[PDB]
């Protein structure tokens, strides 16, 4: 039944009696399901260290995975250039799947088209695919520039994608002079943080390459950002405040902030402002080039110090106190730009902020997960707080990264009970939260059920989660949220002071039990 | 009845062409008979329909959007002794995946009966190549339940066919798909017999015929047709006659036991001078 | 309003499409006229995609894993091939369930064998046999596994049959193989149909021997009702309530039991037609059990379906079929009164999977709304005959509308609010039209039933009428 | 200098076995050259090694993990005359797709330099069959610049020989890549030289040369090596340098102009009867 003056969803309906009996006899009647015995059973086991052993020793089954096929990134990459329409050459059901992922996340449009590639498509190779998608891409959508991505099945069967958008050309499908950058990305091979890096260098490559004659180092005054795959608005959003404060002539290559924003006013931009195909054509021109994330921008790294020839600095991930220093000091000597009284204020406010919850902080143990880069910072920050990243996950990493972090922690007293695990999944760390329990876990909405399972050993066991990442798909605009530089680094501290404040709070909230440490002030 | 066989050998070492004339002799001996092309180029039944087939299962169920919508009639074409032909289709080289094509063809015909009949041989011929999973789809669970690899007393060609039976053992083991034997197909290699005898012996299998080099095939071939249909008094004929004979009465299917590139240069050295 | 004007519209947006497509297109476009029973006015559907025009498809994988496969409770799936698929798929449907994820249940979970390159070139048919046994080493409690092929598998040709024919008989657990290739098809659609042959030959025919099973001359099976946020509880209550037994849902909160028990029912009761009809004929040409569709999106075609399902039985079951009616009559009564006048007249356009867009039109109607236009994404013209007797005329159809035309169409028709899935919501946002998630009710409770129409009401109402539509338009702008 | 040439043809057409002699001819002229087996099975090198090369770069990059671990050094051997030679890895026969590998192997290739160097000629000596985009990886944007065709004056092989003009097209036209001629490796048809040439005009190119079929070139395989090295002597061996001296003085490269199966059916009456 339903009581029309107050309504019940699913949560609170299915928790009538008359629905509760129907799923008992559901159950009982054709489920035949394992005795609640077992089941207690099964899962007490999935806690001890003797299935996580055997949980680690897994070399085939991949179980809740932490990464996403080279696509994705490619797509996002795309979507940072103005005007741009990314296109996967490949099956139609990933570009539904890449929009759809971003949509959830970002809670905003996603446009990405496929060429749609079938049964025969795949036989024949789709060549026709190309062109006939091409033409009718930008006669529809109207994009000033087609950033071409590709399917596994794109990659298995070899489809020359230089060939077929040649040939598109030549055969008067589209303009020859209308931009088609494109790049291969197996999904397969690496991530998709790969995809984006493949991505980004066929663009560098597209508007580079063949005009390297005319180009000329600092000439354009310029110092060239590369954010690679970032999903937090404002992360772009405080590395051109930062650069705007200093008075640096900077360009963002690949800034799809404004794209996934646009602002509701009974309008749809479907494109919207990203970096313009000149600024592209320009970069060789720029002083020099610093790659936010270059754990990930590896194959761009390459391109730009031998085509381009700029000698890209070793900075790590503009996250937390120091590597924001390091990170601002680096482009202060670049462009010749002396740190801004403004920005030193916000680095001293930052440290304030530190010793005012220091004592909160400090022995707090993690577990955490996401991206190389973006991992890597967030230990460094952690141990910066005096806290301890005892399980340090990173699917997508790879024996350097792993090194690097190593000798982070090693750096460290912090660090000392750490442990960086590579191609490892969410559900190796299960293991690792329910055996060596820390306090709270650092990562995507994909932890939400860690915490479930942990919780259903008991509320002692229970390891909260701390959403920062990607994605976050259960929360309503954390992708507004920023985690690069001093404002990053606040927002990660106050996140990460309060979630301790709270649980604390709920512990202590027991009337006469635990209320007596419930205090007013902390 | 119903013999389900497949065919495999060195790339361009002749199994289209044998296999197009083996059948000839078949049907001559009252056999129905149906040969399932696997190579992408659908040269596999050129000989038998005395031209060279443009229905081919893939190209034809494009036409028709999914193969789903394709149809047997459209696709089965019978030739010369009503030897019933069809053929997987295939992208023109350096593009696309064949192999799939060949996978979604035998698929195809498996699901419109097409061998669901009174058929008394079934030949698989494949690419000589055989690079995927695809290509041994005539070697899966139920379809070939004995294999022929044809080759020469070439390094080469006896290299390929070795190769090939590694290959074959992981399906031999997981079904009941047997090699047959080998048939020589003659390229006038000085102990040519020796050679392939003493190959067959290592592999574990036998040497079911050796196929004699005679320009009459090449002759018969221009004209579309195969030797029997060309020239049934031609000694040629009789060669192939013999090998359908040996077809139809062996009974000795093994799982292939190949040997180490190292043993194979041994063998050549021992019987393949002088 | 009115087909002239409309006709009008779908050829000014078909302008900007290069003749090929352009003439593709027109076909996929038509201006709705009841009694017409085909394709006859100008409606084709299940065909490829034009490339380039951004469509809102999926792929067979999508079919087998996203709808079909993956909602089976007690069953481990394995998205076999790259990452990726397993992963944007992972936990994106709401197929409700009961159970322990993780010991028992696993729909939650995202199992993949995350193909890297070296099993692509040698191929992962070993890969897939150790990753089983690992499965039963960390998951013993499953009742079985379900390889869904990704468009790798399906080129490189992995004997993925084999591989689960062997590992099956040797541990003894019912592993079945999924040829549902997303370059295989035209859409989720065939990933439907492949799905089902994937049960009939792997799954169903497992207990045709067993006669323990005790039958009643009220069991029923829900067929085609994925629980999409607790949609096949609210229909099997009220089923059960008169009278009937339902022995299995399939791919609600399903399990591999009752799948097998299913061909022991006394009646087949589809509602998704597009996506169980395969099955159910091949249950009936096969066990002999008869099957019958169904609506439960509103009161009207709930109580429709009620009499017409109980009418296949006898007396008892029809006397409680109206008792059913006459119990929940009150509740859906009260709420049409509250809610109707705040939707009354307003109209609406859809665009769904294969089903919702011509089964919700009931629902819109007895809260008062106008279905101005609806299409499918990948049914068949089985589909859109049916869809035909229920859109008014001169309403507007399309079938795999590519996104401009969605767009532009919304612009002149002009509607109240809009209903159709993820890839859509905040364009339409954008544009300040109330929009509602057709695929996902919006994360919102079950809409099937009385119950689930409560739910369906208030959505619409809360988002319709909602004040953030008014403050669109800046005060310092006109 | 520096010509990037890839090697195509009938299966079993003699490519490989051409392509390592051929190389033999240009090494003894002082012609640093480098040969890329693109054939799941490591056999484009074993005349140049005196050995089948084990250190395949798919192999190899399995055994270190991903292919990024892999280092030139671990697969680029040399052999006779100091010709650097490479082989893309491959699974056996029925298994995995070989196509993915030759991908990733000439990618790896361009990416750790390897052509980068002093090098006069890089064959690209690419499998027979060549059933997707993968085993055309040779004849993209910046690899081979010219492409010599295998074949005899046998039907399939000159069909062969057509069927991949076709998919050369698809390149030639994206690209600069241009087919220098063919090669008629003799197999003694009847009127081969004419029949060949006649193909040659009819695709707008030449032939190259005419190989004539010398048992010698078995003899030479038997044992490891090139004619040239094991009889330079031999008949065969000026053949083979002459072969060199053609494709080192061939100026004329051409988009195929492919023609009809119809137009090939008539070819071959004209030129190949009598
Ligand atoms: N015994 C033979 N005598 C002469 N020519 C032959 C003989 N067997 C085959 N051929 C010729 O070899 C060439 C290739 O045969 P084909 O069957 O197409 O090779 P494959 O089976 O390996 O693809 C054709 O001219 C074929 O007629
Ligand atoms: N001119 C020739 N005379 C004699 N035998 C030859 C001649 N050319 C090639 N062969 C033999 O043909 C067989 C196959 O050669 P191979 O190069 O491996 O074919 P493919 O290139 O097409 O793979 C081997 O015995 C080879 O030595
Ligand atoms: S888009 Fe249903 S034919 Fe299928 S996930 Fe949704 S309108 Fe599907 S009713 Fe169903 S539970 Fe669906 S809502 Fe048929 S199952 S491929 Mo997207
Ligand atoms: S249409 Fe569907 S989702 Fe696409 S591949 Fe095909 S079955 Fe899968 Fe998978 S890993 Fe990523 S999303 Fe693909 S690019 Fe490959
Ligand atoms: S090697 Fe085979 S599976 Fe791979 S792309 Fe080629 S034909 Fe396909
Ligand atoms: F056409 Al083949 F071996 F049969 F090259
Ligand atoms: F090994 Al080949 F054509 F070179 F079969
Ligand atoms: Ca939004
Ligand atoms: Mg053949
Ligand atoms: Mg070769």
């Amino acid at each position: 039944s339903q009581q029309v003056d107050k309504i019940k969803a699913s949560y609170p309906l299915f928790l009538d009696q008359d629905y509760k009996d129907m799923l008992a006899k559901k159950r009982d009647g054709f489920e035949e399901k394992y005795p609640q015995d077992k089941i207690d059973e099964v899962f007490q086991w999935t806690t001890t260290k003797e299935y996580q052993e055997l949980n680690f020793q897994r070399e085939a089954l991949t179980v809740n995975p932490a990464k996403a096929c080279q696509p994705l990134g490619a797509v996002l990459c795309a979507l940072g250039f103005e005007k741009t329409m990314p296109y996967v050459h490949g099956s139609q059901g990933c570009v539904a799947y890449f929009r759809s992922y971003f949509n959830r996340h970002f809670r905003e449009p996603v446009s990405c088209v496929s060429d749609s590639m079938t049964e025969d498509a795949a036989v024949f190779g789709g060549q026709q695919n190309m062109k006939d998608g091409l033409q009718n891409c930008k006669a529809t959508y109207k994009p000033d520039m087609i950033a071409v991505s590709t399917t596994c099945m794109a990659e298995v069967i070899g489809d020359d994608l230089n060939a077929f958008i040649n040939n598109s050309k030549k055969e008067g499908f589209i303009p020859d002079e209308f931009p088609v950058p494109f790049a291969h990305t197996p999904s397969f091979v690496g991530s998709h943080v790969t995809g984006w890096d493949n991505m980004f260098e066929g663009i560098a490559r597209y508007f580079t390459l063949k005009s390297m004659d005319d180009k000329v180092v600092g000439s354009n005054k310029k110092i060239n950002i590369v954010p690679g795959f970032e999903t937090y608005l404002g992360n772009f959003r405080v590395i051109k405040r930062m650069l705007s404060e200093m008075g640096v002539g900077y360009s963002l290559l690949s800034d799809p902030e404004e794209v996934l924003d646009t602002p509701a006013d009974g309008q749809f931009r479907m494109y919207a402002g990203g970096t313009t195909q000149e600024e592209m054509k320009d970069a060789p021109n720029a002083l020099n080039t610093v790659l936010l994330q270059p754990w990930h921008l590896e194959k761009t790294k390459k391109f730009v110090e031998g085509t381009w020839k700029h000698e890209v600095p070793k900075l790590n991930i503009p996250m937390g106190l120091d590597w924001t220093d390091e990170f601002l000091m680096k482009v202060s000597e670049i462009s010749g730009q002396p740190i801004p009284a403004s920005l030193t204020k916000e680095r001293g406010r930052l440290v304030d902020m530190m010793t005012d919850s220091h004592t909160w902080l400090h022995g707090k143990r993690f577990a955490l997960w996401g991206d190389p880069d973006f991992v890597m910072g967030l230990v460094k920050f952690l141990l910066e707080l005096g806290c301890e990243p005892v399980h340090i996950l990173c699917h997508n990493g790879n024996k350097r990264w792993k090194k690097a972090v190593d000798a982070i922690l090693a750096a460290s007293p912090y660090g000392k009970n750490a442990t960086v695990y590579i191609g490892k999944d969410l559900w190796h760390l299960r293991s690792l939260v329910f055996t060596d329990k820390p306090d709270f876990m650092i990562g995507n909405s994909y932890g939400k059920f860690i915490q479930r399972d942990t919780l259903h050993k008991g509320k002692e066991f229970e390891v909260p989660l701390i959403r920062i990442g990607f994605p976050i798909f259960d929360r309503h605009h954390l992708h507004r949220s920023t985690t690069l530089g001093y404002e990053g680094a606040m927002q990660i501290l106050t996140t990460l002071v309060n979630s301790i404040l709270e649980r604390l709070d709920e512990e202590t909230r027991g009337m006469q039990a635990t209320d007596y440490n419930h205090d007013l002030v902390r | 009845a119903m013999r389900q066989c497949a065919i495999y050998g060195k790339g361009g070492i002749g199994k289209s062409t044998t296999t197009q004339n083996l059948v000839a002799a078949l049907a001559e001996m009252g056999k129905k008979v149906m040969i399932v092309g696997c190579d992408p180029k659908a040269d596999s039944t050129r000989l038998i329909l005395h031209s060279k087939a443009q229905n081919t299962i893939m190209e034809m169920a494009a036409e028709a959007g999914t193969v789903e919508d394709l149809e047997l009639e459209d696709v089965l074409k019978a030739g010369y002794g009503g030897v019933k032909c069809v053929e997987s289709g295939g992208p023109e080289p350096g593009v696309g995946c064949a192999g799939r094509g060949v996978i979604t063809a035998i698929n195809f015909l498996e699901e419109e009966g097409a061998y669901e009949d009174d058929l008394d041989f079934v030949f698989y011929d494949v690419l000589g190549d055989v690079v995927c999973g695809g290509f041994a789809m005539p070697i899966r669970e139920n379809k070939a339940q004995e294999i022929y690899i044809v080759c020469s007393g070439e390094m080469m060609a006896m290299y390929a066919a070795n190769n090939i039976s590694k290959g074959i053992v992981k399906y031999a083991n997981s079904g009941s798909v047997r090699l047959g034997g080998l048939i020589c197909n003659s390229r006038n290699t000085d102990r040519e017999d020796e050679l392939i005898i003493a190959l067959a012996n290592k592999l574990g299998t036998q040497m079911i015929h050796f196929v004699p080099r005679d320009n009459v095939v090449q002759r018969a071939e221009i004209r579309r047709m195969t030797v029997i249909e060309y020239d049934p008094k031609a000694k040629q004929a009789d060669e192939y006659r013999a090998l359908a004979r040996k077809v139809v009465d062996n009974k000795l299917l093994v799982i292939p036991n190949p040997i180490t590139m190292d043993e194979l240069e041994e063998l050549l050295m021992e019987f393949g001078i002088m | 309003m009115s087909r002239e004007e409309v006709e009008s519209l779908i050829q000014e947006v078909l302008e900007v499409y290069p003749e090929k497509a352009r003439k593709d297109r027109n076909k996929h476009l038509a201006v709705n006229d009841p009694a017409v029973t085909q394709s006859k006015k100008c409606i084709i559907s299940n065909k490829k995609s034009q490339p380039g025009l951004m469509t809102i498809r999926g792929c067979a994988y999508a079919g087998s894993k996203g709808v079909v496969w993956g909602p089976i409770k007690d069953m481990i799936h394995i998205s076999h091939g790259p990452v990726g698929c397993g992963q944007y798929s992972r936990a994106g449907r709401r197929n409700y369930y009961i159970g322990t994820t993780g010991v028992n249940a696993f729909v939650t979970m995202n199992f993949t064998s995350d193909f890297q390159e070296k099993d692509i070139v040698f191929g992962g048919d070993k890969k897939l046999a150790k990753l089983i046994d690992e499965v039963e080493t960390l998951f013993p409690l499953n009742k079985g596994i379900s390889v869904q092929s990704e468009c790798p598998i399906g080129l490189i040709g992995d004997d993925i049959e084999s591989v689960s024919k062997v590992k099956g008989a040797e541990l003894s657990k019912t592993i079945v193989p999924v040829r549902c290739e997303g370059f295989r098809g035209v859409s989720q659609s065939l990933g439907h149909h492949i799905a089902n042959d994937a049960v009939r030959d792997w799954v169903l025919g497992k207990r045709d021997e067993d006669t323990t099973f005790a039958s009643t001359p009220y069991d029923v099976a829900i067929i085609g009702d994925y629980n999409i946020g607790g949609d096949a509880w609210s229909s099997r209550i009220l089923l059960e309530e008169m009278g009937l037994r339902c022995v299995a849902q399939w791919s609600g909160d399903g399990s591999i039991s009752e799948i097998e028990l299913t061909p022991k029912v006394k009646l087949n009761l589809v509602h998704c037609y597009r996506s169980m009809n395969y099955i159910s004929r091949h249950m009936e040409e096969k066990y002999g059990i008869p099957w019958m569709e169904y609506n439960f999106f509103g009161p009207t075609k709930t109580i429709e379906s009620l009499r017409a399902i109980a009418a296949k039985f006898d007396e008892s079951i029809q006397k409680k079929c109206e008792e059913v009616i006459a119990k929940y009559k009150p509740e859906w009564e009260a709420v049409v009164a509250k809610y109707r006048p705040r939707l009354e007249g307003k109209r609406v356009m859809l665009y769904i999977g294969g089903l919702r867009p011509r089964h919700v039109i009931g629902a819109y109607e007895d809260l008062g709304m106008e279905v101005v236009g609806t299409g499918y994404e990948f049914a068949h013209n089985d589909d859109y005959d049916r869809t035909m007797k229920e859109m008014g005329d001169s309403t507007l159809l399309y079938d795999d509308v590519t996104g401009y035309e969605f767009e532009e169409f919304v612009k002149r028709i002009k509607p109240d609010l809009i209903g159709s899935g993820i890839k859509e919501k905040f364009i339409f946002q954008k544009m300040g039209i109330p929009f509602r998630e057709m695929h996902s009710w919006d994360y919102s409770g079950p809409y099937h039933g009385f119950d689930g129409f409560a739910i369906f009401a208030r959505d619409m109402d809360m988002t319709l009428n909602n004040p953030c539509w008014k403050k669109l338009q800046a005060p310092w702008e006109a």
